[PDB]
Order: structure tokens, then C-alpha cells, then sequence
């Protein structure tokens, strides 16, 4: 495994066959191994292809590795799918796994569909990033921001209280696999595409104001295109 | 205990000529078995190392196969200098068997 | 010596850390009197100065495959360290070899008189 | 020459659940291929077949009570166990455990207990 | 080079008792266990039997077909050996050997020159 | 603890008081912790003997040690002994604890008996395989090779879908112990001794062909010397 | 330097191993598209060329009891690395002691002019 | 070179280790017929020669201090190792840097002819 | 973190800005961790000055370090407290805790109260030693005998089966907490301070012989000042 270095100002593989001392590692201190945010690589946020990255696998065993702090990401998600027979899927994460420090949207998804193998993957084999542990396997609950690793030789509130975006999910892991947004005790809007988190927010403009709004006994779902909005266009 | 057998009881042969010798035995799963010759008036020498490796100061020209119950030896060319008879072993570990030997006749 | 990916970096690196040298009063040594298990973070921004930024990019994507392997292999759950052991490597690509001057190793001053 | 004991639960109402034992004081039960079993004589009936026993962990049972009939074991004590779920009036039957006598083959058993009878009420 | 060489070897008759023997160099003993080897125009070479090293507390073997005919000493200080018969019957004829050799081959890498034993 | 070294092609101790460059460690990739199989000094293999050479201690606690990868075995165990009074006897395997990859006839035994102590541990302290760790206590279930370790420097499917030989144990952990093959729901054959996993294999020449197959509403044991097969000497 | 136990030594190695440098295909790099479990298995064959293999068992027993009493002291559970440490003292050994030319040690080239 | 605080140290210093060198018996090897788990532990006294016993309880404060730190920083759980790390910057402060004769540095022995 | 140096007979701080040799680690086995008992500084051993030192916190996971052998303590402690609606306080011990090895004399408690927090955590930061790990938290159960740790570079029976001591918690963690020794099935003596284990073994000098010994179907608690033992002064 190549080590960055950085000489000359600028970035150098550590892949030689001579070390030459003009790099030197005084101490310890000057390694990191800290991760990067796939997003950062202009990468679709778009929830459902995120589900398109994820690939369902059952086999091989999970594994993490430990990595040094990074950068934050726009966005990360929290997950609580299971099987349609109401099998648990994916398995609780393991002691000392918390979310990742600073999300700006957490996305988080509820719902069932059959959450296919047991272990998740990711298709291009990306980090999951739980605060300092990368993982090769998505864990319940807790926030894991998409990303890469690497290592290198060196020569106020808000920053984790933003979050926004909630939503169910019908089916999972397949190409039939569809999104409802949910506020307010209400299912609705397919989410299809091309939405940034302010696209999904000022859509709040319709909560207990302009539109939507289900005060009946039960939630009506309005299919995204007023147009967007989609008011009363439920079926 | 495990049994062995040698064949041709003898070979006759011309020189430079490419020779191989059949050894057999009850089964056995050591690749421990080697090979060692001897001279009318000389002690017994040793010919190959455990399975295939050779002994030391062995020429190229020998070589050996096989495991469990079959095995042999093999020479690529002959040389004046390796008239004698020719014999494999059980080393597999106790008691030590013996081939009854081989003869290396001269055409 | 690395060049960037179709994907489209961002120069911008905004990143948090959780190392934070000395403490603010003694009390703060300790984890009863300790920040919010959050609060150990702290933030900072960088800038991609001589494509340095980018180039962290491209070389982690390379990293991470490199990396994907030799995971596998590991039979050890959650790779606490690899670092160390990268240390261990660079100290023996340096050492044991012969080495007064002839070798091309251990950067010997010239010799005075 | 194995002085089997006959043990169980007392007088319960129907549709309700029971407990059967029996232990054998004159074997460990430790011999491999040791088969034990149950059976039933309903109103001086014949043999009804209720389950089998094996030392080597083998069970088996009447598909006809199977749905409410259990086997349990505790070795410890040379004890043998039946649960019954769903007890009630067709249930109530003199009960017995049994023995291979001739050992070994042909199942032979074969050697029989005291005897015991459950009903309901 | 193991630098062995034999010795008490010739004829005796029948009915007796003797001790073979041999004496190296060059090869610490505290290395090795030895084997003794005999041979004949009639039987080709035999194993006769084996000598442990102190280690394996010097645990002994002998061919069953002269088991309890021969014992077998060794002294590392010396570094000799001793074939020890407790007879000397009949057809014991054969060529004696003594051998030991690296232990992660076999014994056979080191052998004697023979010595000749004969019984009237 | 000393380590292998290869130098001159023949093996050297590494405990020296000089460490002479002649040998040198350039990456940490020449060192291996290679496993051996106990099997390859020659060890019996009679299931009875395996027996023999466990401890079963309880007291001081199990311990694991991480080993490079290493030469296959002819003979593996799998054990689901307990109690007598049905207690589960030894504990599950951890997590990441797998059977060694390449057994050839993995030997599998079930059956209750005293099961003494809680940790059982191998008499001569040979450690247990399991995939790559090594321990000093039998796992449930998955297959332990017997095996020791060594630190060295350096300069298809029946690979492991091979394996026969399942068999009852009547007492456990003692002199008395005893066991019996088992085929067809059948317990037969005692096993004594001097059985190859190839001689109880041809024994499968009864197995719905010239022997036993006890088609009763019970299985016959018997006592093997037909005559070895012991047909019909079940008592 | 050490020679074979009472043991018989079969001299031949049969081996295998998780390693596999490289990958068949880009996507072997990745767990989804990567081989099963037992996939990452690979063999080999060594023989006992210069006693090298049954040299190997009588070491591998030596270290084994070495190895047993280091255990009891250890207090770690699962102890995966031992080697590292073992690097650390094989350059320990080397270093840190004074060392031009008069020490026995560092390997130092003979001097040119 | 520090002094100690406030709180009172006693001199003696009573203390037992896990360390046994050798074995009684070869089969005090095997964990079979090991020692209870208790006896692992040896015991011996030390006293206060040139203050060293007081001055470690000082150094121990100071270290226990730094070390709380330390800790929060950590991500592992157990922190089985420091010291091993602590070595491998043994070495780096002393190498990497140029070194002839001119730096402060290899302890390298004066120059004879 | 600095690390103690031996030299010149004497110790000397590791952090230099220049390594002269004259310090050497040959090897790791230089190397020591060693705990030191924090009861050799002289620092009170009266059980409410125990519970004085200890926070109580909620919030920030657990941590421990691994350290090197050291010095015996007199004074441990075991701990059973729970919250007052019988809720279990503090997690019970992780795998691989044991008691500390050679504490002369273990105070046990049982009781309840508030128990606040969920992670105890010491007020000043001192370590627990369980055998040879260091924590930062409370175990359940076992004994942990305060300490802290060092780094530096070097150059029968009674032993573990003394322990005496065993008393009730009245509340915990709280000014309010209060304490009664307990024997014979006995709750008596408000233990508040200035007692020695030996102060309070020579108590027992009451034991089914001078005083105390409650022959009725329940038990008296005697409030310490016979004046001391405070015999029939229970309210
Ligand atoms: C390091 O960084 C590089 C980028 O620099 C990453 O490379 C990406 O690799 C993935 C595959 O690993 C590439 O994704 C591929 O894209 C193809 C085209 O998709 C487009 O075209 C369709 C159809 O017109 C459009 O609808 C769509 O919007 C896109 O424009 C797909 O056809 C490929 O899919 C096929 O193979 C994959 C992989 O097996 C299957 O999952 C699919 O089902 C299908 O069979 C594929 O998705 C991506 O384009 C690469 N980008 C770049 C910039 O190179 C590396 O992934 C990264 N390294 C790591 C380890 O993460
Ligand atoms: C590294 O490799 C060496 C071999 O090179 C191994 O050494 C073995 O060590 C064990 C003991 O540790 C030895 O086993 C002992 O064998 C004795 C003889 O058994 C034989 O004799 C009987 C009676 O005639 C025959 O029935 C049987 O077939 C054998 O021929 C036993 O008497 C010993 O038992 C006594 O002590 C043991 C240990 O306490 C007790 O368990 C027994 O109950 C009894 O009290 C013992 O079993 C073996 O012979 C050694 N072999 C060799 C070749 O030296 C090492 O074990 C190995 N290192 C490690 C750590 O595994
Ligand atoms: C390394 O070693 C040093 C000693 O060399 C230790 O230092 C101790 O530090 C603690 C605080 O960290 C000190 O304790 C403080 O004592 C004050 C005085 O208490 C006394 O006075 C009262 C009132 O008269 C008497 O009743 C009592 O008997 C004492 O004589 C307290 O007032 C302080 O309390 C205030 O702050 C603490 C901390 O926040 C709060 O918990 C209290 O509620 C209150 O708000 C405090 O308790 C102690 O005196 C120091 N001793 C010495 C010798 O310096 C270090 O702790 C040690 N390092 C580590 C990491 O353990
Ligand atoms: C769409 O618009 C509606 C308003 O029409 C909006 O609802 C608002 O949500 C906020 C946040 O839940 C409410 O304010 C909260 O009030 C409670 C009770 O006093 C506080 O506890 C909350 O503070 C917590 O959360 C804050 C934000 O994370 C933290 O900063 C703080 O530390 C606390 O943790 C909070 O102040 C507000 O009353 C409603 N108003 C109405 C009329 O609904 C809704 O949020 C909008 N939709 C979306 C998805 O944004
Ligand atoms: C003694 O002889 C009997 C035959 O008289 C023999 O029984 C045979 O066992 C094999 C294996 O169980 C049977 O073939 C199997 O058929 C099933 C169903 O089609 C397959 O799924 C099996 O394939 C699996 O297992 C294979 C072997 O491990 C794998 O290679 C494969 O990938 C699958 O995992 C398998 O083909 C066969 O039908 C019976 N035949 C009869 C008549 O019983 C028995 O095995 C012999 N006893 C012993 C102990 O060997
Ligand atoms: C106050 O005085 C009373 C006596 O008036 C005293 O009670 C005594 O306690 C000891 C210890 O419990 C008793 O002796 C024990 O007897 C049992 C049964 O034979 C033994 O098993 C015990 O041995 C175990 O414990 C020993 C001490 O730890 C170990 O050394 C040993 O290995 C065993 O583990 C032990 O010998 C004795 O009989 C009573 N006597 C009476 C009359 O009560 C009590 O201990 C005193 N109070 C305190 C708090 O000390
Ligand atoms: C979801 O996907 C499946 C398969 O991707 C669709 O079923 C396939 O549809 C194609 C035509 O588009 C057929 O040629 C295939 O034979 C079908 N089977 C396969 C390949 O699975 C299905 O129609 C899709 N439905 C939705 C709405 O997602
Ligand atoms: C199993 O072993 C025990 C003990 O090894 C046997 O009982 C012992 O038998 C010997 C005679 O062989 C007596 O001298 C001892 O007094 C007995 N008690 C002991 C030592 O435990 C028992 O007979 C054996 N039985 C079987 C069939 O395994
Ligand atoms: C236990 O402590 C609390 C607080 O330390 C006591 O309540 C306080 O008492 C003081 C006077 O001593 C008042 O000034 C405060 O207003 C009270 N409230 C606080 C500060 O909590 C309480 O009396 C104490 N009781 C006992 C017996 O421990
Ligand atoms: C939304 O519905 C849940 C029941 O599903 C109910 O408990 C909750 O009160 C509702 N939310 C609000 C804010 O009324
Ligand atoms: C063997 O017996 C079990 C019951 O113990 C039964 O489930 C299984 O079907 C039997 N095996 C075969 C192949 O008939
Ligand atoms: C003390 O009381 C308990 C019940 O709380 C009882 O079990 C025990 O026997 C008593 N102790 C003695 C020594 O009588």
C-alpha cells in the first residue's frame, strides 16, 4: 500500500525502490491515514442512487479499519430498513461505532423491501466512515458518510445539530425501489430525482401553511411533478 | 511393518544410456524414501535426500519420482564411474527397511 | 506525481480533528470535567495550494484499492494499526544493509579533515 | 435386572397439561443404543405406542399425539420425561415406560415398567 | 567429515557375547542417534537398531528378528558406540555398520567402512 | 521466543548475542508465523488417542494468537460433546472463528460424557487451528487442527469440500470413553484402533449394499474385530 | 541449527495461503464482486531441500513451548501481532549503540579514498 | 530530574510481576498443568535508592496527566500498546537526518587510522 | 507522553529535544508500564472519602489501557450499588477483568442509591487497576484498587487471601451517602471515619463474644461514637 508523501510541496508516491532521506519521518506524529469524503468527488447525493451503490451481499465476513479525522460531508445517512417479513436486517453496529462528527444532512430512511444477503457492501467497495472507524459493511441505525482513505506523510453548534430529510422506503436494494419523503405524520412525495436538501426544505413551505397538510385520519401521499407539490394528484 | 520391493532385479547397460529403477512398497505417506549405491569394496552411499532432493555432490544426470507405494529413480546418462548396485529405504521411521538392491550389469 | 479522476474535485477542504494540545484548565485532563463526548472535535480549513488538495483525492481513491486487498488478507477484525508497521518499513528500507559511503544509503555527511 | 420406576403427574382437569416420568435405578442408561420408551393401555386397551428414547439422542413419537407430546431426558438421574399439551379425557390411560431386554437387536423390547394411570377431572 | 572408524570386530565362536564398536569425530554427538546396519551377499543390507539421542532420553530399537539379542551404548564424551551383542549365536556373518547423519535428513548420510564379525 | 532464520539456504537460530547484517529483514514481509500441522511429526490420528491428549481443565483462562498461514491437514475434529446432565459443555466459538481451510477428512463427534472442566486444553499444549488463529482451547463446532507455530525469516473444491467420518462418543474426557461410527441413523462399530479414515471409508461397501442396514424401527450396534463388520454380533 | 525430534518428519510441504498480489479484475478489488470466503485461499508445494522442512518442524515445536509461556504473560486477549515487536528488537539489537567503524556492528563498508 | 508533590510517598516499594523466566518443570509449559491463575505472579522490594522510588510517583502523576489526554484522542477501545510505539520514535528521533560525523547525532566512534 | 530515563542513577525526563545514547533501549524489554498504587501518595483510605473521589458521570464512553506489573495495595474495593427503583448501576466487567492480584484488604459494598451517571469516572482522573489493565470506569463486581500509571526506560497465601471488610451503602455518590458495617448478618456502625481495616477488624472483638450479636429475628444497628461499639445506643 502507497504512502503520499509530500516533498517539494507536492505530492509524491512512496512507492520507490530508494528512500532517499531528503523525506523523513522525525516522528510518528507526522503520519495520517485520514479519510475523504466521496462526495467531494462531485458524486450523485441523490437517495436513490445511493441505494443503487449498495450491493446486498451475503458471504464474506465484515471488516473495519481505524483511520484519522476528515472532512465533512453535506451528506450521510442513517438506516433502518428490514425484510418484508419483518426480519431485522443488517446487524446492530458494534461497540464504540457512533456517527460520523459532521454531517450537514443526515438522510434517514425507515421502510422494508428485501434488503437482499446479509452484510450490504458497497458496490465500488467505498468506506462507510462511523467516526473513526471505516467500514467495509453498513451498520443499523448510526450515520456512515461515504468515502475513500488514504495515507499520508506530513512533512458552533451547527456543526453537527443540522440535519434534515426523513423518509420512507418501499422496497430496497432492487431497481423497483421507490422513496416517500414523510413530514408530519405524512407520506408523500416520490423524491425521483435531482433534489439538493434546500430543494426537500423549502418544501416545508407547505407545512402547516400552504399546502398538504392531511387533516384527516389518515396521510395522503402527492405524487411529485402546486405542480411539484402535487397537490391533491395523490392517485 | 512396511515391506519393500526393487526392480529389475539387475540392468544391463551401455554408457550414456538413460536408466530408471522401480521401487515399491506397502503404502506409505512419507516422501522419506531415498536412494543410495554401492561398490564392490565401498560402503553404501547415499544418492538422494528424502523424496527428490539429491545428495550432495550428486550429478545432475540423477533424478526421482513418486510417493505412497510407488516410487523410482532415475539417471539421465551413465557414467564408467557409477557401476555398483543400487538400493532404496524406508526411513519412513522405525523399524528401517531395505530394498533388496539392483545390479548394474554391463553390456 | 498523481493526476486527478474524471470525478470532479472540490479544492475546498473543510475537515475536523480530535486533536487538541494541553488543556484549558487542569480539570480538563480529566473525563469527569471532560468536554461533551462531541466536543473533542475541532475544525479547520485548507486550501488547494499547489493542486495538493486534488491530488489527496486521487491518491486516496488509489489507496483505498490498494488497500481493499490487503484487508482481505487480514484475518485480524478491526485494523487498529497499519501505520506502525509502515514505520517498521520505512526504517528497514533504510537499514541493515552495508553502508560507510559506497552504498547509496544513510545520507553520510562529506568528510572533513 | 433394571428396577424401572414409574412417576408422574396426579389428577388434572381437561384440557390441561402433563408431566410423566420414570426412572431406571437399577441402570445408568450410559450403554450406547439404549432405547426407552412409552406406551399406553386406555380402559385395560393394548399397547398404544406413545414415544422412543435413544441414549445416542435419537427421539421419536406417535404422529398421532406427536402435535402435543413431548420427550425429555436427564441422564444425570437416569430419569426419562413425557410433556403433554392439551391433556383431557381421551388422554386418560394406565401409562408405561419399556426397555430393549434382549439388547442389541430386533429393538427386543421387551423389558416393561410398574405401571402407572393418569385421568382427568 | 564424521571421522569414524570400527573396532572388536573378527571371528569368535558360538554361544558368546561381545561388544562392537565405534568411535567419530568431527560430528558432535549431542546432535545425533545412530543406527547399526548389516550386510550380506545373502540378505543385502538390514537394519539392526537405533540409538536416540539424550533427549529422547535414550530410547533404543532393535530389528524383532535380533531383539534382545543386542543392546546398544553410547558415550558422548567419547563419542562411541557400543553394539553390545548378548549373543553371538550363529549367522551374524554379515557386515557390520554403524551410521548417524543429520536429522533432518536420515542417518544414511554418514556410514563406516564396514567391519567384518563372524561366528564358527 | 527465537525466531527461524534462512541463511547459507539452511535454518539458524536468531538467538545470538551478535546480529551479523549478513541477514537482513529489508520489509516486514519476509517474516512469517507460519502454523505446522502436529500430524506431520507422525502423531496418531486414532480418534481415541485425540482423546487422550486433551486435558480438560478448568481454571486459568483461553488465549489466541494470530498466525501466518500454513500446511494443510489430513485429519480435523468438530465436537459437539456435553454433560451428561445435557449442559452445553466448552463455549461457542468467537466472532471470526471459522474451521481450518484444508482438511481432508474432518472428523465430527457428538455425544455427552463428564466433559471435565470448562476449557478442556490440549496435554501437550498444541495449540488448536482455527483458520488463522491459533488457540489454547477447543471451540463448539468448528474444526481445530492440532497444530504447533514457528517464526521464521525469510530471504479444486475437494481441496476442503473433502471430508467422512461422523461417529457417537459414549463418556467423554476419560478412560472409559468410547465411541461408534455412525452411517444411515445407525450407531455401529467401536473404532478401536488402527483405522485410516479410508479403512472406516470402504466400510460404506455395506452401506445399502452387503451389510447392516438395520431396516427396523431401530438401529443395531455392532462390534467390529464380516467378521470385522461384525454383522449381527450386536450383543 | 537444530536437528529433527523423534518424531518422523514427512518432508514434504503442502501449504496454503491467503495471499494473492494483484487482482484478476478491477472489480476483484471490491468484497461485492470478490471471491467467496474461501476464495481468497491459494497453494503451494515446498520439498526438503537442505532439511529446510523437517528443519522447520523442530523449530516450530522449540517456539511453540517458547511461545506458550509468553502467552500465560500476556494480557492481551487475541494477540495478533508478535512479529512487529520482533522488528523492533531485531533493529533495537543494532542500534543506539556508539558506531563508527571499532564497534562490531552497522555493517560499515571498507574506506576509499 | 522532578520532585515530589505534596502528598506523602512511602519509599518502599512492594511489588509483583507475571514474569517467570524458564519453567520448574517442562510440563509447566503447557497451561494444562500451569499454575493456578493466580500464581503467575512473583513478587519482590525495592527501596528508595537516590530517590528513584519517590521520583517515579512523581513521573507517574505527570505521565498519568499527559496520558488522560492521550486516551480521549484514542479510537480503539483497550489501548494494548504504547511503549511500542513509543520505541519506533525512539529510533526516529535518532534517524532519516543526515549523519557523518558534523550532526549531533549516531554516537559514532572517534576516527582512527 | 513523556517517558522516564534511568541514567546517571537517576531519572530523567524523555523529552529532549537531543537523544544522546548514553541512554539505550537495546530492547523492548527495557520498556516498563508500570502502575503505581495511589495510596502510596498518602491519599485517604476512609471508605466516604471513597465515594468523595468518584463523579458519577453520564456522557463519554469508557476507556482502558494496558499496563505493566506493579506495587501491592492495602486498600480495594468491590462494588454491587444499583439505583433506588433496583435498577442495576455500572456495567458489569468486559472480558479478560479480574481483581487486582495482591490487595490486602478488599472493601466490599452493596447497597443503593441515585448512583448518578452511568460511567462513575474518577474526579481525578486516577485509573482503576483491574489486574493488568487500567481503566477509566467502574467494573461491576471485581476489584479495582485506585492508581495511576508511568512510562520508563530501564537501564504465601496471605498474599491475596487477606480481605476483611464488608458494609451497606446508605444513598450513593451524594453528600447524604452514609455507611454500616456489616457482620453476622448484623447492619452496625456508622463507620465515619478515621477507622483502619485493623481499627475496624479489632471490632469483632464483639463477635459472638464481648457485645453486639443480635439473638432476635432481626438485626440492630449501633451508632459509633461500648461507646464506640455503642451497644444498645441504636436510636
Ligand atoms: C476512484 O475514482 C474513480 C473515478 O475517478 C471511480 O471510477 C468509477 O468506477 C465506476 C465503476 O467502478 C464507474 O461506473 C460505471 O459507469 C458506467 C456508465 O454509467 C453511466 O452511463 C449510464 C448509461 O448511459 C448513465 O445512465 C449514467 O448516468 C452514467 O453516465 C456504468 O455503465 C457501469 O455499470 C456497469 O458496471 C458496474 C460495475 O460492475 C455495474 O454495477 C453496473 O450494473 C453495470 O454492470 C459503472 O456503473 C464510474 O463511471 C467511474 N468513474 C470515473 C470518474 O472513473 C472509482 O470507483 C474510484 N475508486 C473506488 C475504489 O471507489
Ligand atoms: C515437540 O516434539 C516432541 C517430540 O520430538 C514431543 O515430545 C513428546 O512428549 C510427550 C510428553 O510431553 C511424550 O509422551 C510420553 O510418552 C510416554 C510413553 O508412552 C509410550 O509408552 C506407553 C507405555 O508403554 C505406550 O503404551 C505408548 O504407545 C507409548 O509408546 C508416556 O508414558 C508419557 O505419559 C506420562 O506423562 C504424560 C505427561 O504428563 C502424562 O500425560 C501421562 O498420563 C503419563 O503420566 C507421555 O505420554 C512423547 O513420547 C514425546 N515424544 C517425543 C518424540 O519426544 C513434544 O510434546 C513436542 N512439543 C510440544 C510442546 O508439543
Ligand atoms: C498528582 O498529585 C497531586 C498531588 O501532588 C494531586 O493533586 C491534588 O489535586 C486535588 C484536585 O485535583 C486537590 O484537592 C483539592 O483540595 C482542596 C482542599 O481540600 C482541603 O481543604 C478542605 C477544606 O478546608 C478540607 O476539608 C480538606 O480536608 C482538605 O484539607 C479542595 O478545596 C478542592 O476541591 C474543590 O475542587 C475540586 C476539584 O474540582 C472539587 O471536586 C471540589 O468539590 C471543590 O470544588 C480539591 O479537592 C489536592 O489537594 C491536590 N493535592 C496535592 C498534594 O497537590 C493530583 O490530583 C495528582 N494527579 C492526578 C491526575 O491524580
Ligand atoms: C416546517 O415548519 C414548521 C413550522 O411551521 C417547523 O416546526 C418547528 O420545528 C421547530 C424544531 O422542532 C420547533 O422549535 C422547537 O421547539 C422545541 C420546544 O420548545 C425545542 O425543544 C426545539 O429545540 C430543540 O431543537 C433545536 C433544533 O434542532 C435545537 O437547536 C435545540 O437545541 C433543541 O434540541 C425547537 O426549538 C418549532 O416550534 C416548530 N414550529 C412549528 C410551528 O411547527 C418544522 O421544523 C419545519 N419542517 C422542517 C422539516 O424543517
Ligand atoms: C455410502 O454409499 C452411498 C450410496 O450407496 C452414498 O450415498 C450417496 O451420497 C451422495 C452424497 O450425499 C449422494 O449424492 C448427493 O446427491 C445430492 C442430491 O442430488 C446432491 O445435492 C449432493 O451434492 C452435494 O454434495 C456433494 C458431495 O459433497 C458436493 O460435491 C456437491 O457440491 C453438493 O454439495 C450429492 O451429489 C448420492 O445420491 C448417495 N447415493 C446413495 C444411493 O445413497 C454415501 O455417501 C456413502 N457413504 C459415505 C459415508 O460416503
Ligand atoms: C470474628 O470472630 C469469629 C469467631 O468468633 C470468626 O469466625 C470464624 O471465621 C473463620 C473463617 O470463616 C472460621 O474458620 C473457617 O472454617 C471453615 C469451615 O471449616 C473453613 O472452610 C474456612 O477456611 C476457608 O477460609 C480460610 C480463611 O480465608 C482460608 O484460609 C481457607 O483456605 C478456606 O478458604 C475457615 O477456616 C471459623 O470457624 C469461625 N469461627 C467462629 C467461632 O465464628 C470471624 O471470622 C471473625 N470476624 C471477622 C470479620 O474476621
Ligand atoms: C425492475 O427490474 C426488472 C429487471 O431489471 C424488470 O424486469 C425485466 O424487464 C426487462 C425489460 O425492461 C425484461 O427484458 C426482463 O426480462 C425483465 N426481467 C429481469 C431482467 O429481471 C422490471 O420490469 C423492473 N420494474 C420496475 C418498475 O422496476
Ligand atoms: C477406567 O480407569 C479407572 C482408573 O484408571 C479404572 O479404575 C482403576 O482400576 C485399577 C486397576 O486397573 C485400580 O487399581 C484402581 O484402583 C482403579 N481406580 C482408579 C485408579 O481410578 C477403571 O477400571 C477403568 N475402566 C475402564 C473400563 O475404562
Ligand atoms: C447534603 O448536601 C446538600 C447540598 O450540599 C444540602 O443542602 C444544602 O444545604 C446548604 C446549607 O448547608 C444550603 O445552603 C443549600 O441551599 C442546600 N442545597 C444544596 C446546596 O444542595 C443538604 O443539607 C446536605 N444534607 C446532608 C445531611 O448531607
Ligand atoms: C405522529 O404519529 C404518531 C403515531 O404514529 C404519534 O405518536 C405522534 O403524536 C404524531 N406526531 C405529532 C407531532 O402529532
Ligand atoms: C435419520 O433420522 C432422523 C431423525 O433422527 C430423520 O429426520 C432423518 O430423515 C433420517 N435420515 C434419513 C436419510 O432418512
Ligand atoms: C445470614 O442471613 C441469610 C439470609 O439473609 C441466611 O441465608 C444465612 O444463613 C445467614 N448467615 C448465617 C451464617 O447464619
Amino acid at each position: 500500500i502507497p504512502l503520499g508523501v509530500i516533498h517539494n510541496s507536492t505530492l509524491q508516491v512512496s512507492d520507490v525502490d530508494k528512500l532517499v532521506c531528503r523525506d523523513k519521518l522525525s516522528s510518528t506524529n507526522q503520519l495520517r491515514s485520514v479519510g475523504l469524503n466521496l462526495e467531494g468527488n462531485g458524486v450523485a447525493t441523490d437517495v436513490p442512487s445511493a441505494t443503487k451503490r449498495w450491493g446486498f451481499r451475503s458471504g464474506v465476513p465484515p471488516k473495519v479499519v481505524n483511520y484519522e479525522a476528515g472532512e465533512w460531508a453535506e451528506n450521510c445517512y442513517n438506516l433502518e430498513i428490514k425484510k418484508p417479513d419483518g426480519s431485522e436486517c443488517l446487524p446492530a453496529a458494534p461497540d464504540g461505532i457512533r456517527g460520523f462528527p459532521r454531517c450537514r444532512y443526515v438522510h434517514k430512511v425507515s421502510g422494508t423491501g428485501p434488503c437482499a444477503g446479509d452484510f450490504a457492501f458497497h458496490k465500488e467497495g467505498a468506506f462507510f466512515l462511523y467516526d473513526r472507524l471505516a467500514s467495509t459493511v453498513i451498520y443499523r441505525g448510526t450515520t456512515f458518510a461515504e468515502g475513500v482513505v488514504a495515507f499520508l506523510i506530513l512533512p458552533p453548534s451547527s456543526g453537527y445539530y443540522s440535519t434534515t430529510i426523513r423518509y420512507q422506503a418501499t422496497g430496497f436494494g432492487t431497481n423497483e425501489t421507490e422513496y416517500l419523503f414523510e413530514v408530519d405524520n405524512l407520506t408523500y412525495v416520490q423524491l425521483e430525482s435531482r433534489f439538493t436538501p434546500q430543494f426537500l426544505l423549502q418544501l416545508n413551505e407547505t407545512i402547516y401553511t400552504s399546502g398538504k397538510r392531511s387533516n384527516t385520519t389518515g396521510k395522503l401521499i402527492w405524487k411529485v411533478n402546486r405542480k411539484i407539490r402535487s397537490e391533491e394528484l395523490s392517485f | 511393518d512396511i515391506q519393500m520391493t526393487q526392480s529389475p532385479a539387475s540392468l544391463s547397460v551401455s554408457v550414456g544410456e538413460t536408466v530408471s529403477i522401480t521401487c515399491r512398497a506397502s503404502e506409505n505417506i512419507y516422501s522419506s524414501l531415498a536412494w543410495y549405491q554401492q561398490k564392490q569394496g565401498k560402503s553404501p552411499q547415499l544418492l538422494v535426500y528424502s523424496a527428490t532432493i539429491l545428495a550432495d555432490g550428486v550429478p545432475s544426470r540423477f533424478s526421482g519420482s513418486g510417493s505412497g507405494t510407488q516410487y523410482s529413480l532415475k539417471i539421465n546418462s551413465l557414467q564408467s564411474e557409477d557401476f555398483g548396485t543400487y538400493y532404496c529405504q524406508h526411513f519412513w521411521g522405525t523399524p528401517y527397511t531395505f530394498g533388496g538392491g539392483t545390479k548394474l550389469e554391463i553390456k | 506525481a498523481i493526476v486527478n479522476a474524471q470525478p470532479k474535485c472540490n479544492p475546498n477542504l473543510h475537515y475536523w480533528t480530535t486533536q487538541d494540545e494541553g488543556a484549558a484548565i487542569g480539570l480538563a485532563w480529566i473525563p469527569y470535567f471532560g468536554p461533551a463526548a462531541e466536543g473533542i472535535y475541532t475544525e479547520g480549513l485548507m486550501h488547494n495550494q499547489d493542486g495538493l488538495i486534488c491530488g489527496l483525492r486521487q491518491l486516496a481513491n488509489e489507496t483505498t484499492q490498494a488497500l481493499q486487498l490487503f484487508l482481505r488478507a487480514t484475518t485480524e477484525l478491526r485494523t487498529f494499526s497499519i501505520l506502525n508497521r509502515k514505520a517498521i518499513d520505512f526504517l528497514l528500507q533504510r537499514w541493515g544493509g552495508t553502508c560507510h559511503i559506497l552504498g547509496p544509503d544513510c545520507c553520510i555527511e562529506p568528510h572533513d579533515w | 435386572d433394571v428396577k424401572l420406576l414409574e412417576s408422574g403427574g396426579g389428577l388434572v382437569q381437561p384440557g390441561g397439561s402433563l408431566k410423566l416420568s420414570c426412572a431406571a435405578s437399577g441402570f445408568s442408561l450410559s450403554t450406547s443404543g439404549v432405547g426407552v420408551g412409552w406406551f399406553r393401555q386406555p380402559s385395560g386397551k393394548g399397547l398404544e405406542w406413545l414415544a422412543l428414547i435413544w441414549w445416542d439422542d435419537d427421539k421419536y413419537y406417535n404422529p398421532s399425539l406427536k402435535s402435543q407430546l413431548s420427550i425429555s431426558k436427564d441422564f444425570s438421574r437416569n430419569q426419562v420425561f413425557l410433556k403433554i399439551s392439551n391433556v383431557d379425557i381421551a388422554d386418560t390411560a394406565t401409562y408405561y415406560c419399556a426397555r430393549r431386554d434382549p439388547f442389541g437387536y430386533d429393538n427386543a423390547m421387551g423389558y416393561w415398567g410398574q405401571g402407572t394411570s393418569v385421568t382427568v377431572s | 567429515e564424521v571421522q569414524l572408524q570400527e573396532s572388536g570386530g573378527g571371528l569368535m565362536q558360538p554361544g558368546g557375547s561381545m561388544k562392537l564398536s565405534c568411535v567419530a569425530s568431527g560430528f558432535t554427538f549431542s546432535n545425533y542417534w545412530m543406527n547399526w546396519v548389516r550386510q550380506s551377499p545373502e540378505k543385502g543390507l538390514e537394519w539392526v537398531a537405533e540409538i536416540r539421542l539424550k533427549s529422547n532420553n535414550y530410547a533404543t530399537h532393535y530389528a524383532e528378528s535380533v531383539k534382545g539379542r543386542f543392546t546398544i551404548s553410547r558415550d558422548d564424551s567419547k563419542r562411541s558406540v557400543y553394539l553390545q551383542m548378548n549373543t553371538l549365536r550363529a549367522e551374524d556373518t554379515g557386515i557390520y555398520y554403524c551410521t548417524r547423519g543429520n536429522g533432518n535428513y536420515r542417518a544414511m548420510d554418514y556410514w563406516g567402512q564396514g567391519t567384518s564379525v563372524t561366528v564358527s
